[PDB]
């Protein structure tokens, strides 16, 4: 009786019939910034309907030998919708999020996905192979946009930390024999109450296939993955002309 | 109220636990419907099955304290952060404050994401073979934006505003206390983004991950006299950490470090996390 | 008294710290608190799960 | 003034000593703190979070280390085979080195309390089977067959809707605390052997694949504690950083 | 007597340490104080007094530096020209180095609060006109035209009897404090760009001159504060005094 | 022209929110500004 | 007590100063006062000016 | 600070001296004791056997 | 030893005058207080910087005069000179059992006992407390003999 779920916010609604429970990251709901922690003096703007809604990104293809994908937040939403406009005409933003990942398969397939939200995901290089080069990741790798990039060495997450203890972050599983979706609610986590949206990226969302996808020949060999996200309590301040990046 | 539209929860609170929790007695159980041994790890919650729900247990009153596992006792130990030598040859060195030069303290501090603390610095200074020679020294802390000394006898050594210590080699080692001095509310060891605006290119690609809320200026020592001292000097700096508050834990690094500013690793020898064995059935 | 300027002032640690100077960050560490909250890391779940019932029914 | 004497212990620099030092900035005030979610007050809050156990740490999996997190279970022709076995030492090297508990125990020396090991099935929906997970107290080696291994603490697992079972490893030892076990004299502090056996076969219909995998998670119970902080040996610094 | 030990920190000379020292004159009495007007209790009482801003700091005005305090405004033929622009960093070098606020911020490192900039017209009586003074938060460069610059905070000024207007620069920043901005990594602490535009033309009748001047004054608001005292770099001592 | 500085605040020019700040003004006092030892003389006996 | 001879005795600073000798100028500085008066430097004007009204009418 | 002097007897290591020394492990807790029979409180209990 | 560092295993039964007093009882429970008196082998004094480091069992040990184990990020350590008064520390009761014992009748491990493993008889791991390491601080070779 808790396997079904419905999330509505804005003018959008997500329904699921085989769903796990809802994960609130660190047990805190997202909220507007109180006066005791505020430092900016200008009155903030709250669009409160046109930015608090479900936005659907692109769709990846799960093969039999896939590595994994990552999206940087809120770089994924900075060119779409009115949230793409308020983040271009202002200097400061502050918002929570609500991530929902869908991937469905039949009763004859098998596989397991590990979804996880990781804050301050700083990428690294392989340092020129032999380890003597002070290499740096380019701008296309660190901030891919709403497409998202693939992983190269997923055992070390391309940052030197192992996959084996990634579950200390808020996380869920998409096991193909029980459920087909995963959902996390993330509050705003930063050292400063407001920040720029074009030079700072708060967290990264990682989808890594631990158990490989396997099926017998003849079944539907096209397994897609689709990510859907929604800001929660977005505020903005510091108006200035449009600067994209 | 002309518009009916305009008028219009924490999960768990903390508590003190001085000792580890006791174990209560139990018996066998035969029944249907109730099952604590079956869980579902897919929801991201850990299991809540205790010992008494799987086997039968006795009653054990334990008094094991959890004092050593607090974050205050875990971090309040002085560790080496710098080795500074004066063979540089003009009797003075200017060392930029970066506390990520030695891997044993870097691994402990990178376990958390945000940290807020006050430090305590100690300087142990001798010759490069441990030998002792009577000699007068001066340390000077230079905040970011302040002018730096360029010579052994510059005008910056007058220290009209700067904090400074004068200490000899034969003395006990000097000790100071430093407060929390960041413009933000906490230090962070990871910063995903660029510090500046504008276009990011291959010439400015090294800016990625450099947060100015952690750059604290520089540090300068010199021999006091206006002439050339005839001895080689070597300074070692040790830092304790007091009044610790931390946030948002992280996985620990299992690859060896390469530089002080970025998490780059060696891409050829990816070290496996566990030591490998031969067979899965034989330990 | 002393112009209180430490790192831990909002939610602080035990009251056994010793200080002889006028600034509070010069003080000692003292003994620590025994307070802990596990359930915001081991049970970050909206609907409450009991240990007796099936969790996925 | 007042007559004094200096005792032994003068002018030493003790690294774990707690005292009062002189400040450098009079009248300084820090930045006021804001509420940041996820505050850690104690290191035992991390040790109750399950992480993945690396059971399949073979010598051939060093160039493809993504396979070390899952160990396979297939259709058998015989009965009562064992699928895996490892020691239950969280401090010794081996499968427990990949955990957040195994990395946090390395910063200490003595530990106490009970553990738990959670297994999760990741096969198809039509597949079924039953497994036996046993924990044997020390004194004997790994059991040669199933009818020896069922004498210790054991739990029988059934696949179905609920795809997770927790074998709790209870604290059975002579001393109040245990040091880190090792070959030599410190194997006196060993804690046992955990095996896993086929209760029945792994039965699959036509059209569903015949090989599934099992992931294993590990955590600590509520009466877990540690003491006597030391340094780890997993990290090193041979070459100078930068 | 009483047993003691000496800790680390012994026999050091800390320049910002506060302690008790021995006196040299026992029983001495100073001269009794009289009431002298104008007592300063705090350095923030000076930072609210306006001083003149050096906007016109060109390279050709180094031999005639009396002209750097006034910048001209003349009759235009076109519409929407800009007359001046500068950064609003009180600590960076440039126009703010000539103020009593800009010289007092150099003795510190981090500052917070809002500013204000007062302009005063010094033309004839028959002359008139309207000016637009805009402040743009960081992220963009100087605006190329008026219709870009009017999006930030802006105030429209009208000449008349009251010949002074105050554009307040409000405190909009992500951090609680700001360090001294500079080219490199510390431009993360930049604060914006202040420009000034012709709203209408500068209209003058016959017999009155066609060129007037504008002086600019700067001060701080009441919520201004500073911390972390350091030395300035504006003064030097290369040769020995006397 | 009267030699008095302006008294216009932030709220009289734009619309502002409510901000409770706790920034102390301790470091700007004249006691903390001057109580630092500085060099005044170099005296040599050749 | 002590024969009080300091530099600041008529209008003085806070009462947290420490001294072991008999002369008061040997004592420490202590923490300072938070008192300030801005209006004798920013508004030295005989007739009072209100912020709402025109100042030159 | 407070004026003092050092008396004779400074910096000597007296083996039967009883004083307070600095600890090396902050917050450490020992193993809790159990009841073990045959506790000796005084050496004169052995001399009567 | 000749490379400026020694690693000494903690065993308090090396001198007979204290061994006879402690072997009068079977089980003992106490806290200690250690004092280090250091000079040249003829009592001569030379100004010299030294470092002591206590290594618990399981911790890595330094193998050279300039190893990475000398950074002491966790280990308790003292830095002291030769001309100073002698150093003093306090050590709490740190056994896994409830009391130290000076006699242990049996073998520590399970399995078969043979003539190759006959030296295990009487070695209780509740008394092995790791090792102890000193060194001269500098990275070069000091020219003096230390005791
Ligand atoms: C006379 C006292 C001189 C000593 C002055 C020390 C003040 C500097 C303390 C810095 C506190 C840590 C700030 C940042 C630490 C790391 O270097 C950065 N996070 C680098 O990532
Ligand atoms: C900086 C302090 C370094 C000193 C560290 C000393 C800790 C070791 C104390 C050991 C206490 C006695 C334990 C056993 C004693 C005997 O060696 C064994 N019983 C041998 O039979």
């Amino acid at each position: 009786s808790d396997r079904v779920a419905q999330l509505t916010i804005g003018n959008s609604t997500i329904t699921t019939q085989e769903a796990a429970n809802i994960v609130i990251a660190y047990g805190e709901w997202p909220e507007y910034c109180p006066d005791t922690d505020a430092t900016a003096v200008d009155k903030p703007t709250r669009p409160d309907v046109s930015v608090n809604r479900f936005f659907t990104l692109d769709t990846k293809s799960w093969a039999k030998d896939s590595k994994g994908w990552y999206w940087k937040f809120p770089d994924v939403l900075t060119e779409v919708g009115v949230f793409g406009q308020n983040a271009q005409f202002h200097y400061l933003y502050r918002s929570g999020f609500c991530v929902h990942v869908q991937c469905n398969a039949s009763k004859f397939h098998q596989g397991a996905l590990l979804v996880a939200v990781l804050p301050e995901y700083v990428l690294g290089t392989i340092a020129g192979g032999t380890g003597n080069e002070n290499s740096h990741p380019p701008y296309a790798t660190t901030q891919p946009g709403q497409v998202g990039a693939v992983l190269t060495h997923p055992y070390v997450l391309d940052a030197g930390i192992p996959l084996s203890q990634l579950t200390v972050c808020p996380h869920q599983w998409i096991n193909l024999r029980t459920n087909n979706c995963a959902t996390i609610i993330v509050p705003y986590m930063n050292t400063v109450p407001f920040d720029s949206a074009l030079n700072h990226c708060n967290f990264g969302l990682l989808v890594i296939p631990v158990v490989p996808l396997d099926f017998n020949a003849g079944a539907t060999s096209e397994i897609p993955i689709t990510v859907t996200i929604a800001p929660m309590c977005a505020e903005f301040a510091g108006l200035r002309q449009a600067v994209k990046q | 109220d002309p518009i009916a539209d305009m008028i219009d929860r924490s999960l768990t609170a903390l508590q003190v636990l001085p000792t580890a929790a006791n174990t209560e007695a139990s018996s066998h159980r035969l029944g249907t419907g109730v099952v604590p041994a079956l869980q579902a790890a897919e929801t991201g919650a850990s299991s809540n099955a205790s010992d008494k729900n799987l086997i039968e247990t006795r009653c054990v009153l334990n008094h094991h304290s959890t004092q050593e596992t607090a974050i205050g006792n875990f971090f309040s130990r002085a560790g080496l952060v710098s080795i500074i030598t004066m063979p540089n040859t003009d009797g003075y060195v200017n060392w930029d404050i970066d506390l990520m030069g030695y891997a044993q303290l870097r691994r402990k501090c990178e376990l958390f994401t945000y940290m807020r603390f006050d430090a305590e610095f100690t300087f142990v200074v001798a010759k490069p073979n441990g030998v002792l020679v009577p000699q007068l020294l001066q340390y000077m802390y230079v905040p970011p934006g302040a002018p730096k000394p360029t010579s052994r006898d510059s005008f910056a050594w007058q220290t009209a505003t700067n904090p400074s210590v004068f200490v000899k080699m034969t003395d006990p080692p000097a000790q100071v206390s430093v407060p929390f001095m960041s413009p933000a509310s906490a230090y962070q060891w990871f910063y995903d983004g660029y510090p500046t605006f504008g276009e990011h290119l291959q010439a400015n690609d090294l800016d990625y991950g450099q947060c100015p809320n952690n750059m604290m200026g520089t540090f300068s020592i010199r021999t006091v006299g206006t002439e050339k001292s005839p001895h080689s000097i070597t300074l070692r700096v040790y830092m304790r950490i007091k009044h610790v508050r931390a946030w948002i834990p992280r996985p620990l690094r299992n690859q060896p470090y390469l530089f002080k500013t970025n998490p780059n690793y060696k891409g050829n020898d990816i070290k496996c996390t566990s030591t490998s064995r031969d067979k899965i059935t034989t330990l | 008294h002393e112009n209180s300027n430490s790192a831990s002032e909002g939610s602080t640690i035990n009251y056994t710290t010793i200080n002889y100077y006028k600034d509070a960050y010069a003080a000692s560490a003292g003994r620590q608190d025994m307070s802990q909250d596990p359930k915001k890391f081991t049970d970050p779940v909206m609907d409450v799960i009991h240990e007796m019932a099936p969790p996925l029914k | 003034g007042i007559p004094t004497e200096l005792k032994p212990g003068t002018n030493q620099f003790l690294t774990t000593d707690d005292g009062v030092s002189a400040p450098i900035l009079p009248g300084f005030h820090p930045t006021p703190p804001i509420h940041i979610p996820g505050e850690v007050h104690n290191l035992l809050e991390i040790c109750r979070v399950e992480t993945i156990l690396e059971v399949n740490n073979l010598k051939t999996n060093e160039t493809t280390p993504m396979q070390r997190l899952c160990f396979p279970v297939s259709v058998q022709s015989k009965t009562g085979e064992l699928c895996a076995a490892f020691r239950a030492d969280p401090g010794r090297d081996g499968p427990w080195q990949s955990t957040i508990l195994g990395q946090l125990c390395r910063y200490y020396t003595q530990w106490s309390g009970s553990l738990e090991v959670t297994f999760m099935f990741a096969g198809s929906f039509m597949a079924t089977g039953k497994m036996l997970i046993a924990y044997t107290p020390p004194g004997g080696n790994v059991p040669a067959d199933r009818i020896t291994a069922m004498l210790g603490t054991h739990v029988i697992w059934d696949f179905g809707l609920q795809s997770s079972v927790t074998l709790v490893v209870p604290w059975i030892s002579n001393t109040h605390y245990r040091a880190h076990a090792r070959a030599g004299y410190f194997d006196y502090y060993t804690t046992g052997i955990i095996t896993i056996w086929y209760q029945t076969n792994y039965v699959v219909p036509i059209g569903a694949p015949t090989t599934a995998y099992i992931v294993a998670l590990a955590a600590a119970q509520d009466n877990f504690t540690m003491k006597l902080c030391k340094d780890t040996e997993d990290i090193e610094q041979t070459a100078n950083i930068q």
